[PDB]
């Protein structure tokens, strides 16, 4: 941090990439015991909160220089209620919460479409068009979420001709949320893609607007710009 | 992660669900072995019709193929029993001709539900009596089904019955190719007869398809327990471990 703090307070904008800020707090508990401290919840250091407060705000942009930081946050045992990442949440302007479920679904990045947030989602920030679609997606993703217990018990047979549609869209939207990461290829073999914001916004529009309700799911899996889906679509037959 | 008392709420919810499910399976298994009772009771009448309809050596293809008759239930949780038939119907209508033509009669709301929004409706049937389909108010449909002839040559859509719950959807057809010369009396009593039999086998399916769909749910619901029993124990453990760790760590503090 002190490194980046240099270029910010001594001179320009800085990108601070901290990989697993968790390991900081984690190592913390390792010492907290030997310090002769009273263990807190879960056996974490009774100072866990403050120790992170004194190392976060430091990672911030000022009137002198700007700091755009992206920190990896490990989730111990997939428990977001764990003091480490929990306490971390109130330290970010934007979050991306990764789920193991979505991961095994094959949805990558496995990013919770209803958990991940940003202070940016405002019409007063991202514009109306981008906003409404934003929630529109989330809306229909949630509506699908609720339906899941029925599907898991009664299949889709007793769902309305209206809820079914929501099951298709939702899925295909939850699939289009998958992406080709350039730092992937060597494994899967697929090249990769950077989808412009205007093209993401648009792509989902059409999907919510139902130009694609004919194309099968699998077509929308692992792609870039919405056009590609149509391409990979025909390739299916 | 998650709760404990929120894991109990799920178990018990699932349990009371399996209960209600398996209830109806048995209930709909009780409505299969009454389908025979009204299936049998119709065995004779059918025999003593084809025996009459032996056909003298002394209405063939008239003009077109037009209207259908589509058999269903009013109630749900039958598996695909509905959608299936309501597929062939919707196919071989739009696999047919594409004007507002090729007209329709439906038995059971669920049918009329889809048929309604799509357009080409002719009649209605609601509240069929369940395992005992009342041969009576289906007699009003033979009338509408025939007198409609405004019509030509109808086909009937429903599910057949082979051995408890296993079944398949069909198009057997009817109004074509199989005093003296009284056809004015056999034409009618030979449709009333078929549209009826169609039901008994339709219903026989219904109850069956439901008997099963209410097993699949029960069985599945039962697995939802396993998946939860597991997550309950785990959350039963971490909890009794945290409580203790708390009680000691608060003593060593003294």
């Amino acid at each position: 941090l002190t490194m980046a703090e240099y270029f910010r307070d001594e001179q320009q904008d800085v990108l601070l990439f901290i990989d697993n800020i968790f390991r900081f707090t984690q190592a913390g508990s390792e010492v907290s015991a030997l310090l002769g401290r009273m263990p807190s919840a879960v056996g974490y250091q009774p100072t866990l909160a403050t120790e992170m407060g004194q190392l976060q705000e430091r990672i911030t942009s000022t009137a002198k220089g700007s700091i755009t930081s992206i920190q990896a946050i490990y989730v111990p045992a997939d428990d977001y209620t764990d003091p480490a990442p929990a306490t971390t949440f109130s330290h970010l302007d934007a979050t991306t919460n990764l789920e193991r479920k979505l991961a095994e679904m094959g949805i990558y990045p496995a990013v919770d479409p209803l958990a991940s947030t940003s202070r940016a989602l405002a019409p007063e920030i991202v514009g109306e068009e981008h906003y409404q679609v934003a929630r529109k997606v989330q809306q229909t993703l949630q509506r699908y979420k609720e339906l899941q217990d029925i599907i898991a018990i009664l299949g889709m047979d007793e769902l309305s001709d209206e809820d079914k549609l929501v099951v298709h869209r939702a899925r295909r939207i939850q699939f289009f949320l998958s992406q080709n990461f350039h730092v992937a290829e060597q494994f899967t073999g697929q090249p990769g893609s950077y989808v412009p914001v205007k093209e993401t916004v648009r792509g989902f529009k059409e999907i919510l607007e139902g130009k694609y309700d004919h194309l099968p799911e699998d077509a929308f899996r692992l792609v870039g710009r919405i056009e590609e889906v149509v391409e990979k679509a025909k390739a299916m037959g | 992660m998650a709760s404990l008392r929120d894991i109990k709420t799920r178990i018990n919810a699932t349990k009371k669900t399996s209960q209600i499910t398996k209830a109806m399976e048995m209930v709909s298994t009780s409505k299969l072995n009454r389908a025979e009772q009204n299936a049998k009771s119709f065995v004779p009448y059918m025999e003593k019709i084809q025996e009459v309809v032996a056909n003298v050596a002394l209405v063939s293809r008239p003009v077109k193929k037009t209207g259908y008759l589509v058999i269903t239930s009013d109630r749900g949780l039958a598996g695909a029993y509905n959608s299936n038939v309501l597929r062939l119907v919707y196919q071989t209508i739009q696999r047919h001709a594409c004007p507002d033509e090729y007209a329709i009669i439906v038995i059971g709301r669920v049918g009329l539900s889809f048929f309604r929004k799509r357009n080409v409706i002719l009649d209605i049937t609601r509240l069929p009596d369940q395992p005992s389909f009342a041969d009576i108010k289906e007699i009003a449909r033979k009338t509408v089904g025939l007198f409609a002839d405004t019509f030509d040559e109808l086909y009937m859509y429903y599910n057949h019955y082979v051995s408890a719950i296993q079944q398949e959807v069909t198009e057997r057809k009817l109004l074509p190719l199989t005093q003296e010369e009284i056809l004015d009396v056999l034409l009618p009593q030979y449709a009333e007869s078929l549209i009826y039999g169609a039901l008994l086998d339709a219903k026989a399916s219904e109850h069956a398809a439901r008997m099963t769909a209410m097993k699949n749910a029960t069985d599945n619901a039962n697995e939802l327990i396993r998946t939860l029993t597991l997550s309950y124990n785990r959350a039963r453990q971490a909890a009794i471990t945290q409580e203790i760790t708390e009680i000691v760590a608060g003593a060593n503090a003294l």
